[PDB]
């Protein structure tokens, strides 16, 4: 009765995942783009800092 | 920056103490030869080499031949899936593959396992010291005649003993056909690919066999010697 | 004679260019590639640097002296030039000797190789090469040990000819022949074993793979240096006029040509270096 | 009867979830970020090379001060580096040399490691005796330890090859919560910035979002075609990126509960070992089996640059908390520190 | 999501012929080596046959050699197993197993207890 016990658990898990609230992909995509824009200046890898401010000269 | 200078000297001094210890570990690491022991449950891989320490789930055997240290690692406490943890042993000297020769039902299973290890991208430069264990049981099975290899291996019907074969004295001709067909079954895999980067060293061994440590020592010498000869364009 | 002199000048110029360019590539390959900076290549780099110094400090002055047939420069510089010639040639030959010994240990004792060729011994081996090279070249010439104005030939006497000949060339030659013949037998034995692994598969290793490689390594060393040291020993015993001037110039540049063959035999014929050139 | 009916209900639920995700897939991240300008060419130089490991490096983790880092190698050595000076601060000899993961505690007082020994060992870096000692050995996993991350000085989350993740109480040595549901070896995990959630990627080609306090799987993310080897949260915690053996990197969104972008190239046919984000999240750095690290534009799926400085597999990489540098570990036994210049 | 659906099979008299079909989805079918694995009642899973990515390389177990034929259709994303001259020893649940990684010659864990890239299986019965 291992398979029948596993089947109940797998079905029960899919019910929890199917009842979540989902936002639109456009809303989620915009939020990722907004966060990148706001923190762009403070990203040393994206915008390398002057050699005076680089600890790894 | 007097305080900063004091810290820099202390950190520099601490580094030098570590490096001296690392130098000692380097000599110990390079002197030892590491081996991966692989085999199914039917194979008696645990009794292949006659210092055994159980470190967590990994069983380690340390044996010495002619003042050369060998550390054989046997992975015990893992799931049957192994494509991930097998990558930990991409730099071993050799892989010890142990096969139960008497078990015809699981013989193809060992061949499939040997095929995956031989053709894995991270084990393409690792030689395999193949041990065809339980040769005594194979002789009894062949002489009894109850089970036929041709039932599991139809090619064996048209197979003949190689001329280079060296049967043991007082050994039945039917036994040496079975012994070398199984060995050739593994050699078909090992000679298909490899491009001279790795070779398979097959040996016939029994449960009461005290020469297996020397065979590993001899094969490891051949493996490294062939690597050195190939590097100098001598092979 | 004018046509011949132009032809000889080109050959000497090409020989210098090959020696300098061939050894710069070996030095550049090791410097650029991190994987090539290992203890195994220390003797190859040391050999390449020594041959590179010969191609810059000794070969240009040997070509000028050979073509002009006179030493325009001062006598004081002649002793320095001849000392550099002896030092760099002796160190180059002894570097080849250490390469053969290093390969002998790797092939013949593969299990204990990582612990027998520790970098301390590699540094010791290189130091002893130059200590002997300096002793035979600068100490001997400046103290008159090798002593018997337009000529700038390296002098030799009966005692110096035998000591320099045996230590620099003949003793290493005897050991290298024994070392490379034992490696030859092992390579041939391994080739036969690999070819006979299975009956259904054809031979994957050429039978003369080791024969060609070892005859090239030992043949170049013998051809380039045996006539020079045989003449060098004979000249010391029977005087400087015993050897013909033309013959002495031929055997001199044969030894110099060995520096142009070392980057090919020990780097171009190494699997690690050939793949290193691709990343360069 | 009952078993046959239940497995049919799972298919109906899977179709229900797939339709729900398709309903909210109004646009594509590629379409949204088409207008924004590209990041250009990202050029990074090797500022530091960390030498001293004598075997393949399998894991690294930066400390929160962005200066100290810990690396693990299968020579049985845990090394703590001062990245500014390349000085070795500590060298911890491991009882089992088959280490696969290492973690630096956010406080900086502890490091953790573990591998094929199925144990997560905690090492105390701040002792009155002046040496690093084992403080805890967390036993309970029946497979190899693939990843571990501290939540604080007393809690750590581990992923194992026994298909489960666990949350441990270090002081008591017991796993308070067990996270089950993966059908393959869990290879990596990443903690959310608030440490209330964590994502894990397994060899069943799926990524699961777990609630730390509640202890159940909230969401399951599929879309990869092979084992997931690496996973990393987006800096705001609303997304994560994965790397698989199918030579692709995918960006999943938590709230949209679906994949947003794929980072793959036709030349790339090798597996991915490690993934990380830059401080702003605009750059996705991925390590590959072909010895290279590719810098991707997270928003536009463009290969911004390449870190080519290793002669063997790139096994791990990580970006400092301040975003100043990225470290890459490799099977060639070296670590390299990278950053750009103005 | 990677999913494999085994179809075909059922009750066939000994000596009969049977064709199995495996429907592949969620992955680039042309990039993976495919396998057929069966599990006899009271026995563990065993490998039957495999076919390479392009179909050039094909292997079989010696117990089914000369009676089983494996073929694949990359365009159709489907895998086939033709089983003629069946035997009562061939009664087993047949599984369509995909090799874990693309562009590889090895195939490690297809015959494992819990393998993610293996289908639910189809039942083949030969006993009269
Ligand atoms: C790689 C090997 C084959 C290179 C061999 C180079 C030899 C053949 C060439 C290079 C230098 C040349 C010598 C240069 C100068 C002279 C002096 C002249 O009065 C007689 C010819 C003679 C002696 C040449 C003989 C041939 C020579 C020795
Ligand atoms: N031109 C060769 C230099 C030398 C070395 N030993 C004697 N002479």
């Amino acid at each position: 009765t291992a398979s029948i016990a596993q089947a109940r658990k797998l079905v029960e898990q899919l019910k929890m995942e199917a009842n979540i609230d989902r936002i639109k992909v456009s809303k989620a995509a915009a939020d990722l783009m907004a966060y990148c824009e706001a923190h762009a200046k403070e990203d040393p890898l994206l915008t390398p800092v002057p050699a005076s401010e680089n600890p790894f000269r | 920056t007097e305080d900063q200078r004091n810290e820099e000297k202390a950190q520099r001094e601490a580094n030098k103490m570590i490096e001296k210890q690392l130098q000692k570990d380097k000599q110990v690491y390079r002197a030892t030869h590491r081996l991966l022991l692989l085999g199914a449950d039917n194979s008696g891989k645990s009794t292949i080499v006659k210092i055994y320490h159980v470190n967590s789930g990994i069983f380690e055997t340390k044996f010495q031949v002619d003042k050369v240290n060998f550390h054989m690692f046997d992975v015990g406490a893992q799931r049957d899936e192994r494509r991930k943890w097998i990558q930990c042993f991409n730099d071993v000297t050799a892989i010890i593959f142990v096969v139960d020769s008497s078990d015809y039902n699981r013989l193809q299973e060992a061949l499939n396992d040997f095929k995956s290890i031989w053709n894995n991208r991270w084990l393409r430069t690792i030689s395999v010291i193949l041990f065809l264990n339980k040769q005594d049981l194979l002789a009894e099975k062949v002489l009894a005649g109850k089970s036929k290899i041709e039932d599991y291996f139809p090619e064996f019907a048209r197979y003949t003993t190689p001329e280079d074969a060296t049967p043991e004295p007082g050994e039945d001709p039917r036994v040496t056909r079975a012994k070398y067909f199984i060995r050739d079954e593994f050699l078909r895999i090992s000679t298909a690919s490899g491009d001279g980067r790795h070779y398979c060293y097959p040996h016939f061994t029994c449960s009461v066999d005290t020469e297996n440590a020397r065979r590993i020592f001899n094969d490891c010498r051949d493996i490294i010697q062939r690597m050195h000869l190939r590097q100098y364009e001598l092979l | 004679s004018t046509a011949c002199k132009i032809t000889i000048t080109v050959v000497l110029a090409v020989l210098i260019l090959i020696t300098v360019a061939g050894n710069v590539v070996v030095c550049l390959a090791v410097g650029l590639n991190r994987r090539l900076r290992n203890l195994t290549n220390c003797f190859i780099v040391s050999l390449a640097i020594t041959d590179l110094l010969l191609g810059l400090l000794v070969l240009p002055f040997s070509a000028i002296y050979q073509l002009s047939c006179k030493w325009s420069f001062g006598k004081v510089f002649c002793n320095i030039y001849t000392s550099l010639d002896v030092m760099l040639c002796t160190a180059s030959i002894l570097n080849l000797f250490m390469i053969s010994l290093d390969r002998y240990c790797a092939v013949m004792d593969p299990l204990r190789y990582p612990v027998l060729v520790t970098p301390v011994r590699v540094a010791i081996s290189l130091v002893l090469i130059w200590v002997i090279s300096i002793t035979l070249s600068f100490l001997s010439i400046h103290l008159g040990w090798n002593s018997r104005t337009s000529k700038c030939k390296v002098q030799v006497n009966e005692v110096y000819g035998l000591v320099d000949g045996l230590v620099t060339f003949y003793l290493p030659l005897l050991i290298m022949c024994i070392t490379y013949y034992r490696i030859f037998k092992v390579a041939r034995d391994q080739a036969k074993r690999i070819n006979h692994i299975s009956s259904w598969k054809a031979a994957t290793i050429r039978e003369h793979k080791a024969t060609v490689t070892l005859a090239a390594v030992m043949g170049a060393f013998i051809i380039c240096w045996f006539p020079y040291f045989t003449a060098f020993v004979y000249r010391g015993l029977r005087g400087d006029d015993a050897i013909n001037e033309v013959l002495e110039a031929i055997v001199l540049w044969l030894g110099y040509a060995n520096s142009a063959l070392n980057p090919i035999l020990y780097a171009a014929l190494n699997r690690d270096f050939r793949t290193g050139y691709q990343q360069l | 009867s009952e078993l046959d009916q239940l497995r049919q209900e799972a298919e109906q639920l899977k179709n229900q979830i797939r339709d729900a995700r398709k309903a909210c897939a109004d646009a594509t991240l590629s379409q949204i970020t088409n207008n924004i300008d590209p990041v250009g060419r990202i050029q990074m130089r090797t500022r530091r090379t960390l030498r001293g490991h004598l075997a393949k490096i399998y894991a690294m983790h930066w400390g929160t001060d962005s200066r100290l880092l810990v690396s693990a190698s299968q020579d049985g050595k845990l090394i703590i580096w001062d990245s500014y000076t390349t000085n070795k601060v500590h060298a911890i000899p491991l009882r089992s040399s088959w280490v696969m993961t290492c973690a630096y505690a956010p406080s900086g007082n502890y490091v953790a490691c573990g591998g094929l020994d199925n144990i997560c060992s905690i090492y105390n870096l701040k002792t009155r005796e002046g040496n690093v000692r084992v403080s805890r050995e967390l036993a309970g996993h029946t497979g190899y330890l693939s990843c571990c991350r501290f939540l604080d000085d007393n809690q750590i989350v581990t992923s194992s090859g026994d298909t489960t993740c666990a949350l441990w109480d270090i002081e008591t040595g017991q796993q308070t919560t067990t996270f089950t549901g993966h059908t393959g070896d869990v290879m990596s995990l990443s903690l959310a910035p608030d440490t209330r959630l964590f994502v894990s990627g397994a060899c069943d080609a799926s990524a699961k979002l777990w609630d730390v306090r509640e202890g159940m799987c909230r969401q399951t993310f599929t879309g990869h075609e092979s084992d997931i080897n690496a996973i990393c949260f987006f800096p705001n915690g609303n997304a994560f990126a994965t790397g698989s053996d199918d030579a692709t990197c995918r960006l999943f969104d938590l709230r949209a509960d679906q994949e947003l972008m794929t980072y793959s190239h036709d030349n790339i046919i090798c597996g991915i070992t490690s993934v990380s984000f830059s401080k702003s999240g605009r750059l996705l750095l991925a390590g590959y089996d072909d010895f290279n690290c590719n810098v991707w534009d997270a928003l536009k799926a463009d290969r911004a640059g390449v870190l080519a400085g290793h002669d063997n597999r790139v096994s791990c990489l990580g970006v400092t908390d301040d975003g100043m540098a990225v470290a890459t570990g490799s099977w060639d036994s070296f670590l390299k520190i990278w950053n750009g210049s103005s | 999501q990677v999913q494999l659906q085994e179809s075909g099979g059922g009750l066939v008299q000994p000596g009969g012929s049977l064709r199995l079909s495996c429907a592949a989805s969620g992955f680039t079918f042309s990039n993976y080596k495919m396998n057929w694995v069966r599990q006899a009642p009271g026995k563990g899973l065993e490998w039957v046959s495999d076919i390479s990515q392009s179909g050039a390389s094909i292997s079989y177990t010696g117990s089914v050699k000369g009676r089983f034929t494996i073929s694949r259709d990359n365009a159709k994303n489907t895998l086939y197993l033709q089983m003629n001259s069946l035997k009562p020893e061939d009664t087993a649940v047949y599984y369509c197993a995909r090799c874990p990684a693309p562009f590889t010659r090895d195939c490690f864990d297809v015959t494992s207890t819990t393998y993610a890239y293996r289908g639910q299986g189809t039942q083949v019965t030969v006993s009269s």
